[PDB]
């Protein structure tokens, strides 16, 4: 049987950032 | 702080399967929620105290596919509900909530966080019902504190015509039982 997969994330400790212009 | 929470894609659906079988997953690892995968559905896996918690339902008895190759389950409680693996390096753990508060939110796999109220030990109402479709591939997910404390573990939802009006969890109480047998 296969192994258990991490096909994404979530995360809880980002906070308000200030999105940045490239 | 309010509890916010934002989701990434880390791999598709080849890179998933073949990643599957071989068990050796080279990408890195950041949050404390993991999506996961498995060929059959997907799901999410918490990592409190340094272990990544899943539902027993969604993992069954598998391995966790790491850069070292297949990781064997740490915890398995199938009358709980629940497996764990080691947390994965680069993950970061929640802990457990201590001050016993009732106002829980739940964080959902497209990371929204939905307040839901503590009516039982594993039981909570939603605040504002969705269909159980917004809830799909939750089960595995943390139920917060407002202080942003493991509370419990999304496992299923209590519904009626399609619509979630409560969901049951697993409370970090049984982690602590399960860990110590
Ligand atoms: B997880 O992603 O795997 C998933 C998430 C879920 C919320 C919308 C999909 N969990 C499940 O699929 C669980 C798992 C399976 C059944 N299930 C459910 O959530 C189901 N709900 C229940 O079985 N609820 C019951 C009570 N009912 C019979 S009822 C009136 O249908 O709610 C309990 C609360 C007693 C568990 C469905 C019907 C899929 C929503 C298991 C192992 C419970
Ligand atoms: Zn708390």
């Amino acid at each position: 049987k296969g192994s258990v997969v991490i096909v994404g994330r979530i995360v809880l400790s980002g906070k308000p950032a200030i999105i940045p212009k490239k | 702080a309010p509890i916010t929470a934002y989701a990434q894609q880390t791999r598709g659906l080849l890179g998933c399967i073949i990643t599957s079988l071989t068990g050796r997953d080279k990408n890195q690892v950041e949050g404390e929620v993991q999506i996961v995968s498995t060929a059959t559905q997907t799901f999410l896996a918490t990592c409190i105290n340094g272990v990544c918690w899943t539902v027993y339902h969604g993992a069954g008895t598998r391995t966790i596919a790491s850069p070292k190759g297949p990781v064997i389950q740490m915890y398995t409680n199938v009358d709980q509900d629940l497996v764990g693996w080691p947390a994965p390096q680069g993950s970061r753990s929640l802990t457990p909530c201590t001050c016993g508060s009732s106002d829980l939110y739940l964080v959902t796999r497209h990371a929204d966080v939905i307040p839901v109220r503590r009516r039982g030990d594993s039981r909570g109402s939603l605040l504002s019902p969705r269909p159980i479709s917004y809830l799909k591939g939750s089960s595995g997910g943390p139920l917060l504190c407002p202080a942003g404390h493991a509370v419990g573990l999304f496992r299923a939802a209590v519904c009626t015509r399609g619509v979630a009006k409560a969901v049951d969890f697993i409370p970090v109480e049984n982690l602590e039982t399960t860990m110590r047998s």
